[PDB]
């Protein structure tokens, strides 16, 4: 069924120096099962099309999670549960409707896939 | 309450929280006293990695409790 | 170099280790010490599954470190 587990709307954010810094960049945040079994957390620049970040996650490795003192209400963290590790994004949907539904979905097909 | 805080070098460190804290706050009392930056903490509980805005009492954390510390800065 | 390996039990095993230390090495430290077969043992650093030939300093493990051992075919 389809290519993508999950896909939504979403910027990514990068850190330069000791600054997390949003990239302006429509994206889009999506997961994949690879032929392997093995589940690929993505990051893909719409414009281009280039998938920037692609990330295979286990069961347990990560939460997808609001950052809620972000006025925009739209900022999210993967954070990985071992390891400072994080990655932000921030949602580009136009309609803020799906923001908890889709971060629902990260959550069950990185934590709990078939 | 008392809670345990286990790192990976084998040392426990013992902190008075409230159930009512924040993780965000728990993470400054440890910086407090053992020096480390809130930045390269990770407190696991659980096996959930615990979030700076949610309290203790969110996760059910009761009273001598242990949760684990990983520093591990950057990200590999 | 002390390291933490955490298990899904809750229970965390502590490693003396070098970062020259192949993925293989862990593995046969890690059953040495709890008994688990290398051939169980999945293991997870900063959400990369490690590989047998690979040495710790090949993935910037550095001292104080946690990884996640994973089994293969877990129960219930």
């Amino acid at each position: 069924s389809n290519k993508y587990l999950v896909e939504f709307r979403a910027g990514k954010m990068s850190l330069k120096g000791t600054t997390v810094t949003p990239d302006k960049r429509k994206g889009l945040v999506y997961i994949q099962q690879t032929d392997d079994s093995l589940i690929h957390f993505c990051w893909k620049d719409r414009t281009s099309g280039n998938v920037e970040d692609d990330l295979i996650i286990f069961p347990d490795d990560c939460e997808f999670k609001r950052v809620p003192q972000c006025p925009s209400g739209r900022v999210y963290v993967l954070k990985f549960k071992a390891g400072s590790k994080r990655l932000f994004f921030w949602m580009q949907e136009p309609k803020t409707d799906q923001d908890e539904e889709h971060c629902r979905k990260v959550n069950e097909y990185l934590n709990n896939p078939p | 309450m008392q809670i345990f805080v286990k790192t990976l070098t084998g040392k426990t460190i013992t902190l008075e929280v409230e159930p009512s804290d924040t993780i965000e706050n728990v993470k400054a009392k440890i910086q407090d006293k053992e020096g480390i930056p809130p930045d390269q903490q990770r407190l696991i509980f659980a096996g959930r990695q615990l979030e700076d805005g949610r309290t203790l009492s969110d996760y059910n954390i009761q009273k001598e409790s242990t949760l684990h510390l990983v520093l591990r800065l950057r990200g590999g």
